[PDB]
RNA sequence: ACGAGACUCUGGCAUGCUAACUAGUUACGCGACCGGUCGGCGUAACUUCUUAGAGGGACAAGUGGCGUUCAGCCACCCGAGAUUGAGCAAUAACAGGUCUGUGAUGCCCUUAGAUGUCCGGGGCUGCACGCGCGCUACACUGACUGGCUCAGCGUGUGCCUACCCUACGCCGGCAGGCGCGGGUAACCCGUUGAACCCCAUUCGUGAUGGGGAUCGGGGAUUGCAAUUAUUC
């Protein structure tokens, strides 16, 4: 049978991906892991130590959800709230050298990867696997 | 509030007084009818005028009409 | 002919490159859609411009 | 050239706003009442509605060429592009700005100020406007300025109607101890398919037909034609 | 101070052929691009427009941060009489008016 | 193919694209059931049902929904995918059912087909809102 | 070239809807395939400005609005019958452009 | 007769109409298992969502109750809606403000300060102080990667001037620079991926991860110098 993205609850479908990102190792291992503070308006720590498979995860279903995002756009999904102290708060985009080192570490890798000219393609091999793994989710412990 | 005003309850008395043949106890007829007798230039005034001439024509129903 | 004394501090980054089109102003100078107008001729040519109070 | 519209328009507007301005401080001695902007491929014609036509004619026909060139170095319109057409207005007694200047001219004369608005009264009622009035402020009398009002007729002072319904002009007027201000505003009469008033009645006005005075049957007949 | 006589003359030619020229009392601009190639900065076109007012054989007419000029027959003539030009000089084309 | 019956609530408004089916329903790419919130779930819920599985069983309708906000987005899934249930069995099937239907959803609701007419109100200078004023001393 | 597109920019409904009723008008003189009108959003120029020229008084703001509409035809048509349906007849206020479609 | 109302623009309903490769709904070449996710496309069912054009629609119109048995008010099957919000807004006036908008203005400045040219520098950014608008906080309805889901008004390529919105890849945790450019705009930003709802791991009644001169040092913009430095 086939099973496809969208139709699998999103929060352990994108547990799953960065499980699999974890166990594949086939990326470029991240060189900051806890150095940096991610997005400019976020001054408070990261905590799952992770954010780097989690959020190439997050990139993939963003790509998926909507082809040909990138980064200036990857930063537009990870904007957020921005303190500015003592004045009210606004919308800061995050770190776009971030999301481009994530989008690299995607890049080339034979599931996901953005050109020059616009737009993304997605290869067998990638939207397969990740078809299998939301089907396995799916019908492992959401579906009997 | 929706109390008539001098305007509409006027026009619709020249209306009944004038024209009464034509007009009839259905409301939809009388805008028609008030619509092809007289130059009212805006919707909601021939509404207006139409609806004030229905009820004096239940008002003569009822018989005798003072005003 | 004062050439050598002003133009001694460049203007083009203030207030002061920015005047009233009719009567030289340079408080309340409105720049949307290239008016450069200010409050009082603005109003004034208001209905001449195009626009017109109906909101 | 290549445009967004709306600056386009706005620029646009801005264009007939200086139009206007330099026109009224320079054609208002001619009997300026307003100008009309057509818009041909690659030119702009612009007619002169004046009740003094022969006045911004001139003689030689000096003047009407001249400012068509006083325009061109301020507007950098295309050469051979800018031409205007002066003619006699089509609105002589309802159109505000002329009886304003009308005005303007009578106190300039040394005409007494009630005087000439009950001139222009007389006449804007001749040509058959359903009302008029004219505030006219300043130092009428004395140091103690004061306003001064000469109403006739009937006008409407709200809603949309006003707009179409009533011309105004206000206008400021040299005097030896001040500046007046004369606001003239005359309410425009209603005629249907006509050059004098709106298409449109008055909304809260009604105007119903009166019915045929048919004698009412009172036997069945056939009629032959 | 010394407003030069050619200046003069080339600004003369130009107020007869049409009847107008591009004049500013704006500082911040050294010459208009029109009034550019020819050495005519603001202060000459402020000791003109003081000049002809003084003279009278044009009225001035200032409205928008512009000027403009009404050229007269008397000015027409005292333009002839001390430029010494021609006397078939003179702006009076016909077409499209 | 639609219905061609449309569904809103604030700015936002959903239509269900019709055909002939067996009762599988998708909202842009997802059931009717894997919707976020998990709290407003019970909204999305409500007519599936209110009216019961088998009548959503033989026609497929996929809800496509854009507008504002989250709870602005439901109310017009919902009552689109009702009012398309009961106009595909209006114009299709017959009456009768639809007209039970139709009685069934509004006694429960009397707004579940009719739109929400209530909109933002506009602000008026002088205040924050459209009826708050700004503060002033005396 | 065979598409072209004929633009109508008006400030005012009723002059542009007469335009392009004249210019369907003229497009039904000689049988012409003709794309029904485009009408495009209109643009609100909402502006909004202090009623008082100085800073006396409560808070007045006049909000001016200018209202721009916009129309396309587009049509399979020569260069030399475009031009003469264009200029066959015009009212002042609306706006023409031809362009290469 | 003016004002109110009427009026206009707006907010809501027409599967009625004039119709739209600058909008989508319908047109299918992995049918990925022998009836299915698409804005992962696996590169001519026409205006229904979108677009405001012309008409229509609501009038206290029907029922009941009260009421000069009037004008009207209240409650209801029905209906999109049974009070949308604004604009304009009379007579008269105020010694209300505005000469800080101008030969639109009635008086002083004429003897080298007459401003029509000009300023190198500081002023309302600094003070024993009292006041007025508003924001960040007043808790474990709050927070410590936030992981997944959206719209709305509307602005944007400029001749006084690189003086715009910027899509995509390169340089770095960073303000910012490079390129190809898309957009003169329902053609691109933009399907405008923020506020939020979640969590089978981490705050626990502090003076603090509920908080700011978190004192001082690392920053910088194809544009006169960021000095009690209004940018960071």
């Amino acid at each position: 049978p086939g099973v496809t993205v969208k139709d699998v609850n999103q929060q352990e479908f994108v547990r799953a991906l960065a499980a699999f990102l974890k166990k594949s190792g086939k990326l470029k291992v991240p060189e900051w892991v806890d150095t940096v503070k991610l997005a400019k308006h976020k001054e408070l720590a990261p905590y799952d130590e992770n954010w780097f498979y989690t959020r190439a995860a997050s990139t993939a279903r963003h790509l998926y959800l909507r082809g040909g995002a990138g980064v200036g756009s990857m930063t537009k999904i990870y904007g957020g709230r921005q303190r500015n102290g003592v004045m009210p708060s606004h919308f800061s985009r995050g770190s776009k050298s971030v999301a481009r080192r994530v989008l690299q570490a995607l890049e080339g890798l034979k599931m996901v990867e953005k050109d020059q000219d616009g737009g993304r393609k997605l290869t067998p091999q990638g939207q397969r696997d990740l078809d299998r793994i939301a089907g396995q989710v799916a019908a492992a412990n959401k579906k009997h | 509030g929706r109390v008539r005003t001098k305007t509409v309850k006027k026009a619709a008395r020249v209306i009944i007084e004038k024209y009464y043949t034509r007009l009839g106890n259905d409301f939809h007829t009388n805008k028609r009818v008030c619509e092809e007798i007289a130059i009212i230039p805006s919707k909601k005034l021939r509404n207006k005028i139409a609806g004030y001439v229905t009820h004096l024509m239940k008002r003569i129903q009822r018989g005798p009409v003072r005003g | 002919g004062h050439q050598q004394l002003y133009w001694s501090h460049p203007r083009k980054f203030g207030q002061g490159s920015r005047s009233c089109r009719v009567c030289s102003n340079r408080h309340g100078l409105i720049r949307k859609y290239g008016l450069n107008m200010c409050r009082q001729c603005f109003r004034q040519y208001a209905k001449d411009i195009g626009f017109i109070k109906l909101d | 050239v290549q445009i967004s519209k709306k600056r386009k328009f706005v620029a646009d507007g801005i264009f007939k706003a200086e139009l206007n301005e330099f026109l009224t401080r320079e054609l208002a001695e001619d009997g300026y009442s307003g100008v009309e902007v057509r818009v041909t491929p690659t030119r702009t014609e612009i007619i002169i509605l004046a009740t003094r036509t022969q006045n911004v004619l001139g003689e030689k026909g000096r003047r009407i060429r001249e400012l068509t060139a006083v325009v061109q170095k301020r507007f950098g319109f295309p050469e051979g592009s800018v031409e205007l057409y002066a003619e006699k207005v089509a609105t002589r007694g309802l159109c505000a700005i002329a009886q304003a200047e009308s005005l303007r001219y009578k106190l300039l004369g040394g005409l007494a100020v009630r005087r000439a608005c009950y001139g222009v009264l007389r006449f804007i009622m001749e040509s058959g406007a359903k009302g008029c009035e004219v505030v006219v402020s300043g130092k009428l009398r004395g140091q103690r300025a004061k306003s001064m009002k000469f109403v006739d007729g009937l006008m409407i002072h709200s809603g949309d109607p006003v707009n179409y319904y009533v011309d105004t002009a206000v206008r400021h007027v040299l005097l030896r101890q001040g500046v007046l201000g004369i606001k003239v505003k005359i309410m425009l009469p209603w005629d249907p398919t006509g050059k004098i008033g709106p298409k449109k009645p008055l909304p809260d006005h009604v105007s119903i037909v009166e019915p045929k005075d048919e004698i009412l049957p009172t036997t069945p007949i056939s009629e032959q034609k | 101070m010394l407003m030069p006589k050619k200046n003069r003359i080339a600004i003369y030619e130009l107020l007869f052929k049409e009847g107008v020229m591009v004049a500013k009392k704006d500082v911040h601009m050294p010459k208009h691009p029109e009034l550019a190639d020819k050495n005519v900065p603001n202060l000459h076109v402020m000791k003109a427009m003081q000049s002809l007012k003084s003279r009278g054989y044009v009225k001035e007419q200032f409205a928008w941060r512009h000027f403009y000029w009404y050229l007269t027959n008397e000015g027409i003539q005292y333009l002839r009489d001390y430029l010494h030009l021609p006397p078939e000089i003179v702006p009076a084309t016909l077409r499209r008016s | 193919q639609s219905v061609q019956v449309f569904g809103r609530k604030k700015t936002a408004t959903a239509v269900a694209h019709c055909k002939r089916g067996n009762g599988l329903i998708k909202v842009n790419g997802r059931p009717l059931e894997m919707i976020e919130p998990r709290t407003l779930q019970y909204k999305l819920l409500e007519p599936v049902l209110l009216l019961g599985k088998e009548r959503f069983a033989g026609v497929d309708i996929r809800v496509r929904v854009k507008g504002g906000g989250h709870v602005a987005q439901i109310y017009a899934i919902r009552q689109s995918i009702s009012k398309a249930l009961v106009a595909y069995y209006q114009k299709y099937v017959d009456e009768a059912s639809k007209k039970e239907i139709k009685d069934i959803l509004i006694q429960y609701d009397r707004t579940l087909l009719v739109a929400d007419p209530r909109r933002c109100e506009s602000k008026k200078f002088g205040g924050p809102g459209a009826r708050a004023r700004y503060q002033k001393s005396y | 070239i065979h598409r072209i597109r004929i633009t109508l920019t008006s400030r005012n409904v009723k002059s542009l809807e007469k335009v392009c009723a004249d210019l369907i008008r003229g497009a039904k003189e000689k049988n012409l395939k003709v794309k029904g009108p485009v009408r495009m959003p209109t643009k609100t120029l909402r502006i909004t400005t202090r009623k008082t020229p100085c800073g006396e008084g409560s808070k007045t703001w006049d909000r001016f609005q200018m209202r721009i509409h916009k129309r396309l035809i587009d049509l399979h048509s020569p260069s030399e019958i475009v031009k003469q349906i264009t200029s066959i007849s015009i009212e002042p206020g609306v706006e023409v452009e031809v362009t290469i479609a």
